[PDB]
């Protein structure tokens, strides 16, 4: 049925980082695969990440969230470096298969 | 030009094992360097002692 | 235990030409050849060719960067990527047992680029490195002005991209450039040391980019400047050409042996070359070191006719324009019927021994299976070039001098005559 | 052809080289302080209780 | 960085000045009492502790502890006349290092 | 941050070392007995272990030798501190701070000075007014009034309790009723933090946006909070088996709970 | 197949005219041929007084013989559509002819004429001794080349092979015809010498033309004479040339080399091939499967590098070169040292089984011609006594694995004192001792 799908929308609310307007994408901790992805992200997408980024990091040094009416709606969330970070890290499983003889 | 460069003579200062320019100086290479490798492991003894 | 073999050259419906060629040699090596190159560029896109040449190891759709160049190496494999003005040759060599494998990438390469915008980006820097080694020699920097005199188009855009377009070209351009030429009547499977059964095979079930001529090329127009390099270096580099003839063009031998009776390079280690009209002529003008010869270029719907030189900077005068002598005396009759023999000797010997190592072969085969699906006999294209009256020779000669002509020079000019003085 | 001999099975490797500083150490050590401990008596001949000791030993 | 010798933010400390360092080709053996002030000063310190292990500060003990030291501490009079000298030995190294300097114009 | 976590290992395990041996140097019944059990806790150490103990007190037993060496140590290791600081700072400075967002903050930085320099001056007066009001107002709030009675290597205080900052590791060392065992998981309790690097398993870097984890960090500080409590109790129903349970579960949300919630929460997010 | 191929190829044949020459031959079905007289002479023959020599025959060797002047020898090579080539190096030398099999004969016998009978005329000595001193301006500012005779000149100090093939300026500056003409009558002599063709050509036909023009036949034993050298000891040593107003440094080191006739130069070419080579235009870049060239690119460690087995008869320098910025210098050295090192010490199976099939195709390559074909032929006689098949060098080269890599190089490279040679902005390149550490452990 819905379960998982009810779930997941739950986390999401839940793990709040919407109240900043973060995506989920701009909350990735930064290791080698996700910075090699960063790189490989279209002009724009990179501004725009970079805006929420310093924007939500505004509001935590103020110790406010935006108003309810701009925080990210689960459907809404774009997923914009999964796709990227995947294939990293389908390259980099490649070599490393490669290299093992 | 650099064709007139050679390197110096070094009589002086060759051991004596690789002091005649026909000969392979291969053939001197291990005893000349387990001397030197002798007084160095010697050394260690001594400080480890 | 092999012995003998047929140049075999199918046709597939969708015009894509396949010659091969068993040898039986331990090594096999198989090209793409296809119509393409900076004569297909247009201003807006100027060097795009040059990148995708530079592109051939970025990842496919079958595979990726880093497999393309492991693969190949994997089994001492190679891949490279020869192109003039108007052709593009891909081709890998490697052991006979490993045709399979190697096939793959050059597959892959030319009819599956994915010209991701990333790798695509980090590449575009090496455009200047790649063109800072090859213009080392000045000999590249002279030729590419000269085709910059010699036409207002097409043949006129220059073989290594400009510097303002360095970092500029896109993968759209890129893409756009494989899909309106890389197409399957403007290319040929040439290949050496493998069965035409199995070559056959390949194409016909693997390349699928289609048909079409794809975006045709300008018709090139005949300018006739002149581009003046003044660098101070102490040698001047300097070339006169006419229009030459056309491939194919009956003209051509004639041209091809007047340039032997000229001089068309050295013959014998530090000699002197005195079967050549256009070096004792300049040498008789002249004390100090230089160089004179013939220069001769056949294009698809053009071609250039002349001779370059090479001399120091206070003699490039006279070193010019002694070379233009040569060449009015050799159109008023100052050709022997002997030298005709002769430069018809050191023409059939070239050519053939052209053909003496794997990549000039594979290029002979392929070169003619791409302009006409056919291979001329080694006798055929003797026979067509022994039959040249002397008098054909002096007729080239004469279209050189009367032609309206196109110059190119670099160095110190300070003493270099201008066209209008020749 | 010791040191050619010894250069090749002590000397070359690093880590042979490791053991045989190891083992010469033991092996100085025991000798050299059993000679330097006679060296030292000898030049002291009968003024250690070692030497005088016997006299009122009576255990 | 290719060798870690180099980028390790530990490692590259003692590789830019004791391993990797540039040095005069000519520096005579007046230019040793710096390495041998510091070791003097890594000794002193070493037998300096295993002394303040077995002293007391105290005028009615200070005294006899050293005697305690010396006396009953194993190797304990050895300890103190490497702590005793040594420091002589600090101040030769010392003041020879600071004729070296006079004489050469270290002080620039 | 690895090499900063990990000094910051290395300045705990001395601190400890130091407020051990600090503790000694009044030497009142508990300074005495306190530093007899813990003396004795490595002779626990298979085949060494009263061998090495007997080495460390300088005799048979905690007396002026150790009370000396005890000494000389004490002025000696915030030294030892204060020079790994300089490393542990070292090593952080590689990257810089981290912040409570866990993501980078590169686009958003400030000069130390002066938007830390006087952060910092006001929580250092701030934390000092509680220290000096426990100073000034309830000296001895914190300790143990057995200390105010010379030590008697004949009379054992009947209840031997470690100062505050020690219970929770005390608490651990009890609930293993094995000697050894008892001394294992006390090293564990503390070692324990060389391994938090690698139980990472969250595809984010803080918790701030882990709900689960969160409540598991809480749990985990609740459960601290019990071993302090059970700690300073006496070894008899139901503290011990209390005891054990806070022990066993301090173990087990680090080990376990920590990794496997993080995982379970990386597919929550569709990761 | 593969194996087939090899097995199918023409055999080559040889003869000896017991005047002293061998003549030896591959057979093909080309209509065009490469035919040419491969010396056993060089640099190393000479000494202090006739250094150059060699290389100042070279200059006339093509300038007219007696039977024929300049002019007219010139115009009947020219004429025929015949390329006429050669070389002088340390340990042989060789002039040879392209043309077309047509003419195989009347080539034979310029070729001969040239070798026996050369003008070595008086006035076109001093024009040439011009010329010469102009060339060695010229490769003066070939610091690869400076780099390699440099290396040479301390690899191989006090001895023969200390010596450039160009020769000093001294002596290119006084050379006498007399000289010349020695160096030639000493040295050109047909024991020494190998008469070898390929293309399509018959090998009965090639000795025959071998008969006509060398004839002449000795009698006593000493003229069947191929006098051994003297040995050319090594030395452990550097020479650095710093001129801090180039633009890039080079560098090159290098251990003493086995010599020809050795087996384990089969392991140290496949060796070689596992270090490989590199430049900034191989656009494999970053995946390249030579880990050196890898590091290079990731870390811009250098303009180029490659590694080499030069051979010789009795010894040989096995080491590698490599040309970079002032500044990068210290970790190419270090990536470079470290990559001789896990050769020693960790060769893998996969790491040979690429450089063994990298090595086939790379000798399968050097018979892409006639040209090249022949000159296998003038080598292989003239350093083996005989011709090597591919078939037997793709024996030898599939019976090598890691474990024979790494004890034939354990053995050449290992702890040795090498030769070092730096020209041009070096100053960031460590001391001697610390290379000779990096000869060690890893
Ligand atoms: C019974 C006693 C038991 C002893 C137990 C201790 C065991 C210690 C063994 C450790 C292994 C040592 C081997 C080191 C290997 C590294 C090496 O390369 O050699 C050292 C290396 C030599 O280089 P190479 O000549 O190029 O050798 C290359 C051969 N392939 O470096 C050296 O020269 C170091 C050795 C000299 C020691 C200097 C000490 C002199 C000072 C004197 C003061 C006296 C000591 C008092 C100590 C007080 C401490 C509180
Ligand atoms: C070890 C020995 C144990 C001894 C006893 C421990 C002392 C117990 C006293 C309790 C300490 C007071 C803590 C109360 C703080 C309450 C609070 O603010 O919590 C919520 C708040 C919300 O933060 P964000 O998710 O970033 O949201 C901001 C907007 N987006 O969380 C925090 O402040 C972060 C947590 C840091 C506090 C950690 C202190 C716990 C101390 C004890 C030792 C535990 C660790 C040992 C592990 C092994
Ligand atoms: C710069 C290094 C040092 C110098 C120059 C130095 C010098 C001295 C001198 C002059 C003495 C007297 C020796 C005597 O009895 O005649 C002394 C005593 C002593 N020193 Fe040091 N010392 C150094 C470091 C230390 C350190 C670091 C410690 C301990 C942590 C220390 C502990 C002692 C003790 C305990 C004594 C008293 C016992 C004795 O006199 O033997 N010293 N030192
Ligand atoms: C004498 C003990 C210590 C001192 C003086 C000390 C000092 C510091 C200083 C000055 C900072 C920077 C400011 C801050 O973020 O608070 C810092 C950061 C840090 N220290 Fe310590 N520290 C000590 C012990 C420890 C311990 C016990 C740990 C962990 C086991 C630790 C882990 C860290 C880490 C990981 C940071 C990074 C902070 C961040 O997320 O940006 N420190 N420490
Ligand atoms: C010298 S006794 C001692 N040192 C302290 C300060 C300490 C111990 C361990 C680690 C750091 C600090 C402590 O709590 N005690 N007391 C005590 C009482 C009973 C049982 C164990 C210790
Ligand atoms: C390990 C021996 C250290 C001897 C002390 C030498 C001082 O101090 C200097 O600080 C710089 C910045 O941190 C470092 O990069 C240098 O390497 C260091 O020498
Ligand atoms: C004043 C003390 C400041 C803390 C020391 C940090 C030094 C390490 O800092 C590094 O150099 C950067």
């Amino acid at each position: 049925g819905r379960l998982m799908d009810r779930i997941r929308k739950w986390y999401y609310n839940a793990a709040g980082f919407n109240k900043y307007g973060l995506m989920r994408d701009d909350t990735l901790y930064e290791d080698d695969d996700v910075k090699e992805a960063l790189k490989r992200l279209p002009e724009d997408l990179y501004n725009e990440r970079m805006f929420r980024i310093k924007r939500a990091l505004d509001l935590s040094l103020k110790h406010r969230i935006l108003p309810k009416e701009q925080w990210v709606k689960y459907e809404e969330d774009k997923p914009y470096l999964e796709p990227y970070l995947k294939e990293v890290i389908r390259e980099r499983l490649e070599r490393e298969a490669w290299n093992k003889k | 030009v650099h064709n007139d460069v050679t390197v110096p003579d070094f009589s002086a200062y060759r051991r004596e094992d690789v002091m005649d320019a026909t000969t392979s100086s291969q053939t001197s290479s291990e005893d000349r360097k387990g001397f030197s490798y002798l007084v160095t492991a010697t050394a260690c003894v001594a400080t480890a002692y | 235990c092999p012995g003998a073999e047929d140049l075999e050259i199918t046709k597939l419906p969708n015009g894509l030409i396949i010659a091969s060629l068993e040898n039986f040699s331990p090594a096999s090596r198989i090209g793409v050849f296809i119509k393409a190159g900076s004569r297909y560029e247009t201003t807006a896109n100027l060097g795009t060719a040059h990148l995708l040449r530079l592109a051939s190891p970025l990842t496919t759709k079958g595979a990726s960067s880093f497999r393309i160049t492991r693969g190949i190496e994997a089994v001492g494999g190679s891949l490279s990527v020869y192109s003039t003005r108007e052709k593009m040759t891909y081709c890998v060599e490697c052991l006979r047992d490993h045709v399979d494998t190697v096939m793959e990438y050059l597959l892959n390469v030319t009819t599956a680029p994915e010209f991701r915008p990333w790798e695509v980006t980090d590449l575009q820097p090496q455009l200047k490195v790649d063109k800072a080694v090859a213009f080392q020699s000045p000999q590249v920097g002279v030729l590419e002005n000269l085709h910059a005199a010699a036409y207002k188009t097409a043949l006129a855009n220059p073989l290594y991209c400009p510097d303002y377009r360095i970092g500029k070209i896109t993968s759209e351009q890129l893409h756009h450039f494989v899909q309106n030429n890389f197409t399957s009547a403007r290319m040929a499977l040439v290949g050496i040391g493998v069965k035409h059964s199995d070559l056959k095979q390949v194409a016909e079930q693997f390349l699928n980019i289609r048909s079409g001529a794809g975006t045709s090329s300008a018709k090139a127009t005949y300018w006739g400047g002149e581009i003046r390099e003044q660098n101070g270096h102490s040698l001047v580099h300097a070339a006169v050409v006419t229009e030459g003839a056309a491939v194919g063009s009956a003209e051509a031998n004639a041209f091809s042996v007047l340039q032997h009776v000229l001089g068309a390079g050295p013959l014998i280690k530090r000699g002197s070359s005195v079967t050549s009209k256009l070096y004792q002529g300049v040498a008789k003008a002249t004390t100090q070191p230089f160089d004179a010869s013939a220069f001769n270029v056949n294009y698809s719907d053009s071609g250039l006719f002349g001779f370059y030189t090479i001399s120091q900077a206070a003699h490039a005068g006279e070193v010019i324009r002694a070379a233009m002598n040569q060449l009015k005396a050799a159109a008023q009759g100052g050709v022997t019927e002997e030298d005709v023999t002769k430069a018809k000797n050191q023409l059939k010997a070239t050519y053939l021994m052209s053909v003496e190592t794997a990549q000039g072969l594979l290029n002979e085969i392929g070169s003619e299976a791409l302009l006409s699906g056919t291979h001329t006999a080694p006798s055929v294209v003797a026979q067509k070039i022994d039959s040249v009256t002397s008098a054909d020779v002096v007729n080239a000669a004469k279209k050189f001098v009367s032609g309206k002509k196109s110059m190119a020079a670099s160095g110190d000019l300070g003493s270099t005559p201008f066209l209008d003085e020749l | 052809a010791l040191l050619r001999q010894a250069y090749s099975a002590l000397f070359r490797r690093t880590s042979t080289f490791a053991l045989t500083v190891v083992l010469g150490a033991v092996l100085f050590e025991r000798a050299f302080d059993q000679g330097a401990d006679a060296i030292f008596e000898h030049l002291n001949e009968g003024k250690l209780w070692k030497h005088i000791k016997h006299k009122y030993e009576a255990s | 960085a290719p060798n870690i010798r180099k980028s390790h933010p530990l490692l590259k400390m003692i590789n830019n000045s004791l391993i990797d360092l540039p040095a005069p080709s000519n520096i005579s053996a007046w230019w040793n009492f710096g390495s041998l002030l510091a070791v003097c000063l890594m000794t002193q310190i070493l037998t300096g502790l295993l002394l303040a292990m077995h002293y007391t500060a105290d005028t009615s003990l200070a005294f006899s502890s050293v005697a305690h030291t010396c006396r009953n501490v194993q190797y304990g009079w050895l300890i103190r006349n490497l702590h005793a000298n040594g420091a002589s030995f600090f101040f030769i190294c010392i003041f020879l290092h600071i004729g070296r300097g006079l004489y050469y114009g270290s002080y620039l | 941050y690895k090499e900063t976590w990990n000094t910051g290992v290395i300045l705990l395990l001395t601190l400890m070392a130091t407020a051990f041996v600090g503790y000694v140097l009044p030497w009142g019944q508990m300074s005495f007995w306190g530093a007899t059990v813990i003396t004795n806790l490595f002779s626990a150490i298979p085949y060494i272990g009263h061998t090495l103990v007997e080495w460390a007190w300088g005799g048979f037993s905690v007396d002026n030798p150790t009370l000396t060496r005890f000494f000389a140590l004490h002025f000696l290791l915030p030294f030892a501190i204060a020079g790994i600081t300089i490393i542990h700072l070292t090593f952080l400075h590689e990257s810089g701070s981290n912040n409570p967002l866990g993501i980078s903050s590169d686009s958003d930085k400030i000069p130390f000075h002066p938007y830390y320099s006087f952060k910092d001056i006001l929580g250092l007066t701030l934390m000092l007014t509680p220290f000096l009001t426990l100073a000034l107002f309830s000296p001895n709030l914190l300790g143990d009034p057995e200390n105010f009675t010379p030590a008697n290597p004949l009379v054992t205080p009947p209840h031997i309790k470690p100062e505050w900052y020690f219970l929770f590791a005390y608490a651990i060392l009890r609930s293993i009723p094995n000697k050894l065992g008892g001394v294992l998981a006390l090293a564990a309790s503390v070692l324990i933090l060389f391994l938090i690097p690698f139980l990472h398993k969250s595809k984010q870097r803080t918790m701030t946006f882990r709900p689960l984890s969160q409540t598991l960090f809480w749990l985990l500080v609740a459960n601290l909070l019990i071993l302090t409590w059970i700690g300073s109790q006496p070894v008899e129903h139901p503290f011990i088996i209390i005891g054990q349970m806070a022990s066993l579960s301090y173990f087990t949300i680090l080990l376990i709970l920590f990794p496997t919630i993080g995982t379970l929460e990386n597919k929550m997010l569709n990761y | 197949t593969y194996a087939q191929t090899l097995q199918n190829i023409p055999e080559t044949n040889v003869t000896t005219l017991d005047n002293g020459l061998r003549v030896a031959s591959e057979e093909s079905s080309q209509p065009t041929c490469t035919v040419g007289v491969w010396i056993g002479a060089g640099s190393r023959y000479e000494n202090e007084k006739n250094n150059g020599a060699g290389y100042f025959v070279e200059h006339l060797a093509f300038k007219g013989t007696k039977k024929r002047p300049c002019a007219a020898f010139e115009k009947e090579v020219e004429s025929m559509g015949a390329h006429f080539n050669g070389y002088t190096s340390r340990e042989q030398t060789a002039f040879y002819i392209k043309a077309l099999s047509k003419d195989m004969p009347k080539v034979v016998e310029l070729l001969a004429d040239v070798v026996q009978n050369c003008a070595l005329e008086e006035s076109q000595i001093e024009k040439e001794r011009g010329v010469i001193l102009q060339e060695l301006k010229e490769m003066d500012n070939d610091m690869t080349n400076v780099t390699f005779d440099y290396l040479h000149a301390t690899a191989f100090q006090g001895t023969a092979l200390a010596r450039t093939v160009e020769g000093t300026t001294e002596n290119i500056k006084h050379l006498t015809r007399a000289d010349l003409a020695s160096y030639i009558d000493t040295h050109f002599k047909a024991p020494r010498m190998v008469l070898a063709a390929a293309g399509g050509i018959s090998h009965k036909e090639l000795v025959d033309a071998a008969r006509q023009h060398f004839s002449g036949v000795s009698f006593t034993y000493k003229e069947d004479a191929v006098p051994i050298l003297p040995r050319c000891r090594f030395t452990g040593s550097e020479i650095r040339a710093r001129d801090d107003a180039l633009p890039v440094a080079h560098v090159a080191l290098a251990v003493e080399g086995p010599g020809w006739a050795d087996p384990d130069n089969v392991v140290l070419h496949v060796a070689n091939a596992i270090i490989g080579r590199y430049d900034r235009t191989f656009g494999g870049g970053k995946h390249l499967s030579s880990r050196l060239a890898a590091l290079a690119v990731e870390h811009k460690l250098c303009h180029s590098f490659q590694t080499f087995n030069t051979s010789y008869s009795d010894t040989g320098l096995f080491g590698f070169h490599f040309v970079a910025d002032p500044l990068s210098i210290d970790d190419m050295m270090f990536c470079a040292q470290g990559e001789w090192m896990r050769l020693c010490t960790s060769t893998t199976e996969s790491e040979v089984k690429r450089a063994k099939n990298h090595l086939r195709s790379a000798m399968v390559a050097q018979l892409d011609g006639t040209t090249p074909v022949c000159e296998t032929i003038g080598s292989h006689l003239l350093n083996y006594g005989r011709r090597i098949s591919l078939e037997e060098w793709d024996s030898r080269i599939s019976a090598v694995d890691a474990r024979m890599v790494r004890d034939v190089c354990s053995k050449y490279i290992y702890d040795k004192c090498p030769a070092l040679a730096a020209v041009g902005p070096i100053e960031q390149l460590l001391d001697y001792n610390r290379i000779r550490s990096g000869m060690y452990w890893i």
